């Protein structure tokens, strides 16, 4: 069993997402696919079962027409459309999958959640992919680093020395900040002989932007 | 209805420990309860089914049962090196659907306190530049985390929308935190005197650093 | 009924009633016709004054019956390689099941004095246990389509018989011909009047 | 309110269970719960007190804690020579007094049937003498127990008090049970058959002793 898929890309509030799970290695004609997403800090929800069999899948009370479900033979692979997104949709999702067949309401307390395994991830977002716009920042045993800002979505990659130095970089939490934006920090540890003789620069690749920057950190005048 | 559950758990290590998830009459009892455990950064994976029958992948180790209206998840014992939350989940013939407990933290039990380092980052003039001004300051080698951060101009506080990082967990035994501060650069040069504190529980530094050099 | 025994080999068909083919020389009027779905290791026990399993907890049959069941195999429709809990079957019932009426409940059944309202005690058990339908089990653990029909009298005047057999036309014979219920001899010849349409 | 436990739990040796006990949020979490245990036919005993420390005279066997509305007594293992209920016990600031769970049966996991045996013992005439006539079957060589015994004349059973004792454990790892059923001795003699029967769970047997010797 596996359910290798890609991961989910950042929509808009008010738009679609669609995450599917390729299924192989047993057919696809007697397992029923849930979809449940977890939340952070709290329980999980559901909405309703998928049939590939008959078109007798229900709903939830909460959720009425939030979700569609469209089902398919030739792929075996369950599609997924959202609809109006809300800032209650930050969570991954995973499919679930579930063993034997139910169909009428008094038979799905036997079966219990089979197999995850690498779930995507679906949030609603104000904020969006935006291009870099990031400045080097200045230094104060002695410390440097550089910050970024004005980017979308995370996460992002620091890298110090091209590559070549690992000890110490550590990726700081970024925070949820009002209009958006994120800010992952990255330091390093230098002697205090050395702050503005050796020069030091810091790589940072975004993707779904396909730029580089190279900054290069220089002290405060 | 909704099921509830233990935010977190305190167990030492080489003795059973168990975890409770109340319920209600239609829940519990009529209907089965199954126990999901998740990996962090990974997948989750059910840890019993039906009350009764263990999966096959897992050592005769763990145990679950219900008894009336709160089910229990029997822990033999407990290694430090895999620390996982358990989820609670029964169904319900009114709500017609599966419905999630909380969700329990597990941790081993001391150890003494470290000495913290706090570092202040003032931007340079590309930062300035831009007609922008922002501040960062950043706390590590401090164990055990729980940290907050306020910025101080050694007169008075300032509260522009002021946040604070949570805590996060490193490779070498240590905790790391950072706060972010973005300004104008009117006011930016307003104070020749920026500094933020740290609350480590008993410890308190200031980082006093001039925005000159 | 000649479009009966066309959905494959049977399983078991005997009867204490009346032959098919006389089922189409004596018109009716009232058939009972339901359906359901049992463990092939538990159909033997379908009979009249039988018990079994299930023989008081599910389905029960009278002395007086006026039909029988008819059961096939069915694997290729509700056999999954996975599971199939769709169908259950209850065991747990306080007293006697009166034969040909239908009851469902959720209610948790108590074999003694134990007080239960919605809890599993160690004698309280639920009364709907799941059946398990894979192609691993062999012929004793697969589910039987088995429906049985019962025949009514004496309610109403006879409305439902199949076909009669009607035969083709003969012109400027001596033949004999039947109507609408309107027996009588004589010769067919077109006519000029002007019927109403009633 | 009333603080409830389940009736009884059942867990096998060799692998740890629990016992929980639901409350309400008055009465569990800002008070302490105790839990008591006591000894057939002997004194209670308290097993552990203010939830995370133990009393002196018991190893270091058990584990109590409490989590919000429920408590877990942890039970590492259990021994088949010691069956012991557990006792829940709070204080409410309402009622303000001290209220107690209804107490949990605890039991080990299976043995097959056995053949049980019934007598019947008819009165002699000096019972007869004392213008009175009662009857006393008894059942015995039976494992498990919960049998019921009911009287039969051979054609209709009679109701005129009829009492059933509870079963009871013997040390040779047996059960037994009695009935009692008087009467007067002008309907005594109305029948010249009278015995009594008794349901094993698949096991029926009855004993017919006839009114003269």
């Amino acid at each position: 069993v596996q359910l290798v898929q890609s991961g989910a890309e950042v929509k808009k509030p008010g738009a679609s997402v669609k995450v599917s799970c390729k299924a192989s290695g047993y057919i696809f004609s007697d397992y029923n696919i849930h979809w449940v997403r977890q939340a952070p800090g709290q329980g999980l929800e559901w909405m309703g079962w998928i049939s590939p069999d008959s078109d007798d899948t229900n709903y939830a009370q909460s959720f009425q027409g939030r979700v569609t479900m469209t089902r398919d033979t030739s792929i075996t692979t369950v599609y997924m459309e959202l609809s109006s997104l809300r800032s209650d949709d930050t969570a991954v999702y995973f499919c679930a999958r579930s063993v034997g067949y139910c169909s009428l309401n008094s038979c799905q307390r036997w079966m219990w959640f089979d197999t995850w395994g690498q779930g995507a991830l679906v949030t609603v977002s104000s904020a969006s992919t935006k291009g870099p716009s990031v400045f080097p920042l200045a230094p104060s045993t002695a410390a440097l680093g550089c910050l970024v800002k004005d980017y979308f979505p995370e996460p992002v990659t620091v890298s110090w020395n091209s590559g070549a130095l690992t000890s110490g970089v550590h990726t700081f939490p970024a925070v949820l900040q009002s209009s958006g934006l994120y800010s992952l920090s990255s330091v390093v540890t230098v002697p205090s002989s050395s702050l503005g003789t050796q020069t030091y620069i810091c790589n940072v690749n975004h993707k779904p932007s396909n730029t580089k920057v190279d900054k290069k950190v220089e002290p405060k005048s | 209805p909704v099921l509830t559950q233990p935010p977190s758990a305190s167990g030492p290590p080489g003795q059973s420990v168990s975890i409770s998830c109340s319920g209600s009459r239609s829940n519990i009892g009529t209907n089965f309860v199954y126990w999901y455990q998740q990996l962090p950064g990974a997948a989750p994976k059910l840890l019993i089914y039906k009350n009764d029958q263990r999966p096959s992948g897992v050592p005769e180790r763990f145990f679950g049962s219900k008894s009336g209206t709160s089910a229990s998840l029997a822990i033999s014992g407990l290694r430090s090196e895999d620390e996982v939350d358990y989820y609670c989940a029964a169904w319900d013939d009114s709500l017609s659907g599966h419905v999630f407990g909380a969700g329990t933290k597990v941790t081993v039990l001391g150890q003494p306190k470290a000495a913290p380092s706090v570092t202040l980052f003032p931007p340079s003039s590309e930062e300035l530049q831009a007609n922008k001004a922002t501040l960062v300051c950043l706390i590590s080698d401090f164990y055990p985390g729980a940290v907050t951060v306020a910025w101080k101009a050694d007169s008075s506080p300032v509260k522009a929308g002021v946040e604070t990082t949570t805590p996060s967990k490193q490779s070498n035994n240590k905790y790391a935190a950072s706060s972010y501060l973005s300004l104008t650069p009117e006011q930016w040069k307003s104070h020749r005197s920026y500094s933020c504190q740290v609350t480590h529980e008993g410890s308190t530094v200031e980082k006093t650093v001039a925005p000159t050099e | 009924y000649s479009v009966l025994y066309n959905f494959a080999p049977f399983f078991a068909f005997k009867c204490y009633g009346v032959s098919p083919t006389k089922l189409n020389d004596l018109c009716f009027t009232n058939v009972y016709a339901d359906s359901f779905v049992i463990r092939g290791n538990e159909v033997s026990q379908i009979a009249p004054g039988q018990t079994g399993n299930i023989a008081d907890y599910n389905y029960k049959l009278p002395d007086d019956f006026t039909g029988c069941v008819i059961a096939w195999n069915s694997n290729k429709l509700d056999s999954k390689v996975g599971g199939n809990y769709n169908y259950l079957y209850r065991l747990f019932r306080k007293s006697n099941l009166k034969p040909f009426e239908r009851d469902i409940s959720t209610e948790i059944y108590q074999a003694g004095n134990k007080p239960c309202n919605g809890v599993a005690g160690f004698n309280c058990y639920f009364p709907l246990r799941s059946y398990g339908f894979r192609p691993t089990y062999g012929v004793g653990h697969q589910p039987y389509r088995v429906v049985v029909l019962s025949f009514e009298l004496l309610h109403a005047p006879a409305t439902v018989c199949g076909p009669k057999k009607s035969t083709n036309l003969v012109k400027n014979k001596c033949v004999n011909f039947n109507f609408n219920g309107l027996t009588g001899t004589g010769v067919l010849t077109e006519s000029n009047k002007k019927f109403l349409p009633f």
